[PDB]
């Protein structure tokens, strides 16, 4: 009953993009990438969008990168929702699940009301951002994210403390923080085994100059220890949309190079 | 709301609160309302086997009082 | 007390049962699986119209397809349609698997999903609104309704 | 900036072993999540009730296309063609021929919502805004030939739908 | 302060008219406005949720095929054009025409 | 008329694990804020009619590789012992004064789940075969401390008969006396009916649906039904046995009428136990019995073993 | 259905002899 | 009598199921539909010997435990009898031993269950 090698097979939904993607131009190639990593449909564009302007030298106006940081955070609290709860759900933990969902359906609502998708926004542009957004959107997230926190926190009221939780996930799997290294893991599979690094403190590529929020590390390196970062670094995403919100200046999105 | 579950709930309630009556009653309504008899021991059993006997009819539910000695 | 108005009675009977909770088991491959969830989500629950998540094709019998397929993976599918009990169903999804959609032109998308299983209702989105699809099983159950395997059998 | 989590530790005073103890033999956390559903048990359903209640939605949303007329009841669509020249799916296919009048139209419009993906580059790219991306969502259908819609059908859904179109259109060309 | 509540399901029972009906269909209750037009019946409400507002309900007669209590109305089957625009939120504050 | 007596009992039963059903998903529905079946109802009611009905209609194969007499007869075996057990239960009145049928409690809960273990191994599979295996180990490892517990909390009552058991609690009752064998007996009666965080089983997203795979239509039914037969058995049962009620010979009916609350008051807990906990894992499932609550349960037996004699407080009964 | 009418529309032999 | 007759009623229902389960239906089973699941892909091989010593290595200590409660279940009984303190050195003997059992198990390392 004991495994002696997991032999993982991957591929079985290569849907084989990058050959696809060389046929068509810059902008219609840009969908493929919310068809990526679909749980975090934002970032995936925002990764693109500044994967061209380097190319092309090209600015965006700073309101959109506001926006493209904004979303960037509703999308990581999407990404960490998703994780924590259906790493739950694996788990048997079921009830999480549904207390969440309602939360990401609001936020769907958001992505629905500025992009006219629920999901898949292909909002953000290389040249910035698409259409501006509507202007009775930003007190409609203000009034959700002022109230999330008791949800965030209720959660980890049934997970955190709750021990039958603590020791199905505490003492795996470990990882060498070294080791990490040598194998390139990225995100929190580092920060867990304290390793400090982190790519928006260590070389922010927009206006993460101008937020301030503290990134949590981990230690033993333990599943538990990832999941406290899920949660924490939720709460520090928390924390960007405060910021985000009070200094969001007028002007133009799309950059004026017709 | 919440309470909406009740209909669901009382169902169950009244489904289970029938044996506890069907078999209560039954045996009042065969032991003519002598409410059963248990005989766990040997002795009990006795008693019973003492009675029917000593009823003309053989049922034992009736119990002849001091009427039976004249 | 006709025959035949028996006939319609128990027609009435057993397709109002199996269209009253069929219960899906899923392929959510590509990224529809999500919206599958939001389905299975509180604020549009597919609970409360008796269908139910349960794994495990041989306790399940109407199959949602959502995302993308590929050619690896499409063995299995027919397998896991094959063991499914009759009367099994299934859905196809999304533009993921109506017919390759956005992924029409690779080596290893299958098209349509319908090349390998015999589609019953199609559900167009990409991904599809939970709500659409919504509507896309209700819709399925308005299909149950009109089978009528007792009055046919009776007529033949 | 970096934080630890965790790496806080439990005291060793005895009133506190005590009462690790006793939250071990008594589940103090344990009751404390289960009180937890009970509380939400008492809180109100959040599920709408669809059909008979509908999701709220944005003048944005995409959906079913239709082309549309112009309010003279002549069709805008003049086969600039470069929908089918924007569409990363290639849905559409075209194939205009001159109108008896001279003016330029297409002979079959057409595009199968089995390869569309609904990202509404259409919706963006028409110079006379004639193919608009419509506000119904749902038109899910038995067979998969259906899906591949003519001309035709979409000129039906854009008599179907007109008022609700060039109403969010009205309320959203603004931020276009 | 149940009393008032219990008294608050009377008053829907004799509002409704035929509640059973009503909860044999449309699954319940409490109505509102009962603003309508369409192409037959149809409805409208207000109440207390940025969701449960604007209800609807589906006509007796249908479209064509008799659709009403105990039979299989459609979804699609509400009035086309204006009414689900202020039926989405998309202009809810934009009453029906 | 015995024969309508018994058929008095199994038929509002099983109706009884039907509605169970529904009232699983409702309650449990609740709690995840969304609403649970509702839409066939008008209160969901006639739902589980309608799914059994789903069920013994849809097509029941018969697998190629099982061997079919094994696969038929295990669940006629776990309905069988299901309902067997409910025979003795004193409501108040038992349907038989068995001088010691709680041990036959024991008996058929120690039968029952060896028709999972025929469940499977005739199911061929690999899931069947692992799945069961554990299956069989939680459940053993279970019904030891499950006995030992109940044998020191009947040191006290008297004797094995059931019905001196309400006399013994005609009072204080007997959980004030010995509420944490109660906790034991409560989760070992919360693992022994295969239930929340003791889920193994099922397996489900753990080994997909378990033993019980294999089965499809009606036998499945069958093994679903037993299984919420024991659910609701060992809740009243515990009900019984671990709280008292007022008893008056004449009116038998109140006394219904209040047991079937106090043994619904624990049924529902279950429900309220699997919105709330992630499952044990097949190691520490173990290991917290063996190691954690054994032990307890044998400090406590000599406990009260030794109370009667220092208390002088030896029960009644010869 | 297919739609944009015919293609080729190529000629036939004629119902007059020689 | 009594409980035979229960027996038999009960035995009967549930049989009496099975044959309205199987016979009714009334469809076609076939080939490959009626193919063991196995997630899908195929197995590949037939059931064969999930081998573990730390099956045995405790249930086998499950056995040993349940003769000793065997011995436990006259206790009750014996409660009664009419010179104690000649029984209670015994009703705590056997606990002992039964918790020495499993004290001498929990040591040598020969639990590790799983
Ligand atoms: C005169 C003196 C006589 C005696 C007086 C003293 C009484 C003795 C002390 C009473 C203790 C009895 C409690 C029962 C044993 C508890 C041990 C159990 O919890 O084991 C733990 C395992 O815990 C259990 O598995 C909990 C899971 C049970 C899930 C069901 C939740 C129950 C909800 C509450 C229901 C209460 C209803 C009845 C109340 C009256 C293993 O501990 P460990 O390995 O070190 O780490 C985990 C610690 N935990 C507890 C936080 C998880
Ligand atoms: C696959 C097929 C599935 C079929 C499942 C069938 C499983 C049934 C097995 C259950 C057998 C257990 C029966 C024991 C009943 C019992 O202990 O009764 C208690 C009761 C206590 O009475 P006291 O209080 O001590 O005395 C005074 C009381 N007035 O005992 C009695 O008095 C009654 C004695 C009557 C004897 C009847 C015994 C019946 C045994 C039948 C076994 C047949 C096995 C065949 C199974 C075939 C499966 C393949
Ligand atoms: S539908 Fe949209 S999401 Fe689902 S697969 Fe096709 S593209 Fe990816
Ligand atoms: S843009 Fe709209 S109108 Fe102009 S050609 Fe393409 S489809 Fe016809
Ligand atoms: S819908 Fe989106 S994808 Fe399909 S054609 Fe119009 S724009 Fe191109």
């Amino acid at each position: 009953e004991m495994v002696r090698k997991c032999d993982p097979h991957i591929g079985l939904l290569h849907r084989g993009t990058e050959k696809l993607i060389e046929y068509k131009t810059y902008l219609q190639a840009l969908p493929y990438f919310d068809r990526l990593d679909y749980v975090s449909m934002m970032c995936n564009e925002q990764a693109y969008s500044l994967a061209v302007e380097k190319l092309l030298n090209i600015q965006p106006p700073p309101r959109a990168q506001w926006i493209r940081v904004l979303f960037g955070e509703i999308t990581r609290l999407l990404n960490h929702i998703m994780a924590v709860t259906t790493h739950a759900l694996d788990i048997g933990a079921m009830t999480p699940f549904f207390w969440m969902f309602e939360e990401r359906e609001k936020m769907f609502e958001f992505y629905e009301r500025v992009s006219g998708a629920r999901m898949h926004a292909a909002y953000i542009r290389p040249g910035g951002v698409h259409q501006d957004l509507p202007l009775g959107l930003l007190d409609d997230i203000y009034e959700f994210s002022k109230n999330f926190s008791f949800r965030i926190d209720e959660l980890e009221e049934m997970l955190t403390n709750n021990r039958i939780w603590r020791n199905r996930t505490v003492d795996i799997g470990v990882v060498t923080a070294e080791d990490a290294l040598n194998y390139g893991f990225s995100g929190v599979m580092l920060r867990g085994s304290g390793i400090q690094w982190d790519l928006r403190k260590t070389q922010p590529y927009d206006v993460y100059d101008q937020v301030e929020f503290d990134v949590p590390i981990g230690s033993r390196g333990d599943c538990y220890d990832r999941y406290l970062c899920r949660v924490e670094e939720m709460r520090q995403s928390l924390r960007i949309i405060s910021q985000c919100l009070n200094k969001m200046p007028p002007g133009e999105i799309k950059v004026d190079d017709a | 709301m919440w309470f909406e579950i009740l209909p669901g709930i009382a169902v169950m309630a009244a489904c289970l609160f029938i044996p506890g009556m069907a078999t209560a009653h039954i045996h009042k309504f065969t032991n003519g309302g002598k409410e059963k008899r248990v005989a766990h021991f040997s002795y009990q059993w006795n008693l019973m086997e003492r009675d029917r006997r000593i009823s003309g009819v053989n049922r034992y539910h009736v119990t002849k009082g001091l009427e039976n000695i004249d | 007390s006709r025959g035949e108005y028996v006939v319609a009675k128990l027609d009435d009977l057993v397709n109002w049962a199996r269209r009253s909770s069929l219960w899906p088991m899923t392929f959510g491959l590509a990224c529809c699986a999500v919206e599958m969830m939001h389905m299975a989500a509180p604020r549009y629950d597919m609970d409360r119209f008796g269908v139910v998540f349960r794994a495990s094709p041989r306790q399940s019998d109407v199959m949602i397809v959502a995302g993308t397929l590929t050619n690896k993976m499409a063995p299995a599918l027919r397998k896991v349609y094959d063991q499914m009990p009759e009367p099994r169903y299934v859905v196809s999804m999304g533009s993921c698997a109506n017919g390759g959609g956005y992924y029409h032109y690779s080596y290893s998308v299958v098209r349509g999903c319908d090349r390998i299983v015999p589609v019953d209702i199609y559900v167009p989105g990409c991904p599809p609104t939970a709500e659409a699809l919504l509507y896309g099983i209700l819709q399925l159950q308005r299909k149950i309704k009109r089978e009528k395997r007792l009055r046919i059998w009776y007529r033949r | 900036t970096y934080k630890f989590v965790n790496m806080r530790e439990p005291s060793m005073d005895m009133k506190s072993v005590t009462d690790r103890a006793a939250q071990t033999l008594l589940w103090t956390e344990l009751v404390r999540g289960l009180g937890m559903t009970l509380s939400y048990l008492f809180r109100e359903p959040a599920t709408i009730n669809y059909p008979f209640e509908k999701g709220p939605l944005s003048p944005r949303f995409r959906g079913e296309h239709a082309l549309r007329r112009y309010p003279s009841g002549e069709e805008r669509c003049i086969a600039c063609k470069l929908c089918e020249a924007v569409c990363p799916a290639q849905a559409i296919t075209i194939e205009a021929e001159p109108r008896a009048d001279g003016s330029r139209r297409t002979t079959r419009y057409d595009i199968d919502m089995t390869k569309c993906i609904y990202c509404g580059f259409c919706q963006e790219a028409c110079p006379v805004d004639a193919i608009v991306e419509g506000p119904n969502f749902e038109f899910s259908t038995e067979t998969h030939e259906e899906l591949l819609y003519n001309k035709e059908k979409l000129l039906n859904n854009g008599d179907k739908w007109e008022a609700e179109i060039a109403a969010n259109i009205q309320a959203d060309y603004l931020y276009r | 302060m149940e009393l008032v509540q219990v008294l608050r399901r009377g008053l829907q029972q004799v509002s409704g008219h035929g509640g059973l009906r009503g909860y044999l269909r449309v699954l319940f209750r409490a109505n509102d406005v009962r603003v309508g037009t369409l192409v037959g019946e149809d409805k409208y409400g207000n109440k207390y949720y940025e969701d449960n507002k604007q209800f609807f309900g589906r006509h007796r007669w249908v479209i064509y095929t008799t659709e009403m209590n105990g039979r299989d109305t459609f979804w699609d089957v509400d009035g086309s054009m204006v009414p689900p625009e202020w039926h989405r939120w998309l202009h809810c504050m934009t009453d029906d025409p | 008329m015995f024969m309508i007596n018994i058929l008095s009992l199994i038929i509002p039963i099983l109706l009884a694990v039907a509605f169970l059903t529904l009232v699983e998903r409702k309650v449990l529905g609740y709690m995840q804020l969304r609403k649970g079946p509702n839409v066939v109802g008008p209160y969901g009611l006639l739902q589980p009619i309608a799914d059994a009905l789903k069920l013994f209609t849809k097509e029941p194969l018969r697998p190629a590789t099982s061997s079919i007499s094994m696969f038929i007869i295990a669940p006629i075996l776990a309905l069988s012992l299901a309902l067997t057990m409910w025979v003795p239960l004193p409501m108040p009145y038992p349907l038989i004064n068995m001088n010691l049928g709680v041990l036959f409690m024991l008996a058929m809960s120690s039968l029952a789940v060896y028709s999972i273990l025929w469940s499977g191994w005739a199911s061929n599979s690999k899931y069947a075969l692992i799945g069961a295996l554990r299956a069989v180990a939680q459940t053993i490892s279970y019904e030891v401390t499950l006995a030992i517990i109940l044998l020191s909390v009947l040191l006290m009552n008297g004797s094995y008969t059931l019905s001196t058991l309400i006399t013994t609690q005609e009072h204080i009752w007997m959980i004030f006396t010995s509420w944490p064998l109660a906790m034991m007996w409560f989760i070992s009666t919360l693992a022994e009916t295969n239930r929340a965080p003791f889920d193994l089983t099922e397996g489900e997203s753990e080994l997909v649906s378990g033993f019980n795979v294999e089965y499809a239509a009606g036998p499945f039914a069958m093994f679903f039904m037993a299984e919420y037969a024991n659910i609701i058995m060992m809740n009243a049962f515990t009900a019984i046995l671990f709280l008292g009620a007022s008893h008056d010979p004449h009116t038998p009916e109140l006394y219904t009428i209040n047991f079937v609350l106090k043994t619904l008051a624990l049924t529902i807990t279950f429900l309220w136990i699997r919105a709330s906990y992630p499952r044990f894992r097949y190691d520490q499932l173990m290991h917290l019995l063996w190691k954690s609550f054994l032990p307890l349960t044998l400090a406590l037996c000599m406990w009260h073993i030794s109370l009667p004699i220092m208390t002088a407080s030896i029960p009644p009964q010869s | 259905y297919s739609t944009t009418r015919k293609k080729i529309q190529e000629w036939v032999p004629p119902s007059t002899p020689y | 009598m009594n409980i035979m007759l229960t027996l038999l009623t009960n035995v009967t229902l549930a049989s009496l199921l099975v044959l309205i389960a199987f016979w009714l239906p009334q469809l076609n089973a076939y080939s490959e539909k009626t193919s063991p699941y196995e997630c899908g892909f195929d197995p590949m091989g037939s059931a064969r010997l999930p081998f573990s010593m730390k099956f045995f290595l405790v249930a086998i200590t499950f056995l040993l435990f349940d003769l000793e409660i065997a011995l436990l279940l006259p206790l009750p009984w014996a409660s009664q009898t009419n010179n104690l303190k000649t029984m209670l050195t015994m009703a705590l003997f056997l606990l002992i031993l039964l918790a020495a059992s499993l004290a001498y198990e929990w040591t040598q390392k020969g639990l590790e269950w799983a």
